[PDB]
């Protein structure tokens, strides 16, 4: 059957807290198998399902740290989307990232994703060919600009093709 | 490239000295790296920084300080120089994948 | 595994 | 995670074609560079692979292959000029995107 990984970060800025709210949540299918919440005492990737406990704490530690790196990459990012809409600096703003791959039932991939949506809206997603960016208006139009430069739809499809589907079909021998 | 600007170029430091290594950017990328390269061979990661009051060790940072005040600037400090920290200092920046390199600073340490 | 660091916006 | 570059030094002839060997062993999706540093300068971009055609193209007459099944990326050129005397990194994207370089190969065009 057609089976699907994704995974949904989220930063949202507060007024006066020079770290914004972070998440993370992963879903096989229909199923959300992993999360990491910044408000936590102890912030780390947690599993949600028991087919989960089976991962080495070496899995969690290295989850966790690129998690860390993650909040730091949207710390950045919210400022500069300011900048893009000129927006005030105390106020509240959210960044969504979503990716994930879809694949077959021949393990292979159909279909990769990498977008961002800015306050609700739509701001830049890469198309099915894994090639191409659709941005929303010109803000978007920067960073698509930048991307495509940077040969940034190369960067994702090389994860999209390979290790996601690969830790997809790891996780559903696991479940 | 003058994008990415190191100062000084060249520096004689005595054991015990505290030095500081600047670096400028005018690429706007969010990402600034240190490195170290001794003997024109491997360069290894001391600091790096997501961006502005971003400060992250690297593979060898013991003995060093590292401050990123603004986007361009990132500064590498060496508290109490030491004579195992001569080698060429290069500063990179990058908004991911290609990291992009000053042309460095020399650094000798007299023992 | 996750992705890997994302390009800046 | 990590690159080998086997030879430490190579030396070619004036007009020869330079082979340049390259390994990795990273577990994770591989982003490879290769970089050239001349005397008292940095290292400079000379091509990179992300994905799609093995086979890139680069700055001055360089070229590279990427190998998945022998985790290599060899670098070339068909035609060496003396200005093509230098040191040769070969480098792997990290955690944060810091590259992580090879020891370098010394290149010295007679």
């Amino acid at each position: 059957g057609p089976h699907s990984m994704r995974y949904y970060e989220t930063a949202t800025s507060r007024r006066g807290l020079g770290e914004p709210r972070y998440t993370s949540v992963g879903y096989v299918d229909d199923k959300e198998f992993v999360r990491f919440d910044s408000d936590a005492e102890n912030p780390r990737y947690e599993p949600q399902v028991p087919w989960m406990e089976q991962e080495g704490p070496e899995y969690w530690e290295r989850i966790t740290q690129v998690a860390k790196g993650q909040e730091q990459w949207f710390r950045v990012n919210l400022r500069t989307l300011l900048g893009y809409y000129n927006q005030s600096a105390g106020g509240t703003h959210t960044l969504q990232r979503m990716y994930g791959c879809d694949v077959g039932s021949d393990g292979r991939l159909l279909r990769g994703y990498e977008q961002f949506a800015y306050d609700g809206c739509d701001y830049i997603a890469l198309n099915e060919d894994l090639r191409t960016w659709t941005a929303a208006d010109m803000a978007a139009q920067i960073t698509r600009r930048k991307w495509e430069q940077a040969g940034a739809a190369e960067y994702y499809r090389a994860y999209l093709e390979g290790e996601c589907v690969e830790w997809l079909h790891r996780y559903l021998k696991n479940g | 490239e003058a994008a990415v600007t190191q100062s000084p170029r060249n520096k004689v430091a005595v054991t015990g000295e505290k030095v500081t290594l600047s670096c400028n950017q005018t690429n706007n990328h969010n990402n600034m790296y240190w490195y170290r390269q001794d003997t024109g061979h491997e360069l290894r990661l001391i600091y790096y920084s997501y961006g502005a009051g971003s400060t992250e060790k690297g593979d060898i940072p013991d003995g060093y300080k590292a401050s990123r005040p603004s986007q361009e600037n990132f500064s590498l400090t060496l508290e109490s120089a030491t004579p195992s920290q001569t080698s060429v200092y290069f500063c990179a920046s990058g908004g991911g994948g290609t990291l992009y390199f000053g042309a460095g600073t020399r650094l000798s340490v007299l023992s | 595994q996750l992705s890997p660091f994302p390009f800046d916006l | 995670q990590s690159v080998t570059q086997p030879d430490a030094r190579v030396t070619v002839s004036e007009g020869a074609s330079l082979q340049l060997r390259c390994k990795y062993s990273y577990s994770a999706t591989p982003y490879l560079f290769w970089y050239v540093q001349y005397p008292r300068q940095g290292p400079q971009l000379l091509l990179k692979y992300y994905s799609g055609d093995p086979v890139v193209q680069g700055v001055n007459g360089f070229e590279a292959e990427f190998s998945k099944s022998n985790s290599s990326f060899h670098l070339r050129k068909a035609s060496v000029h003396r200005s093509d005397s230098a040191v040769y990194f070969c480098a792997v994207s990290g955690f944060a995107s810091a590259l992580t370089f090879g020891s370098g190969t010394k290149v010295i065009v007679l």
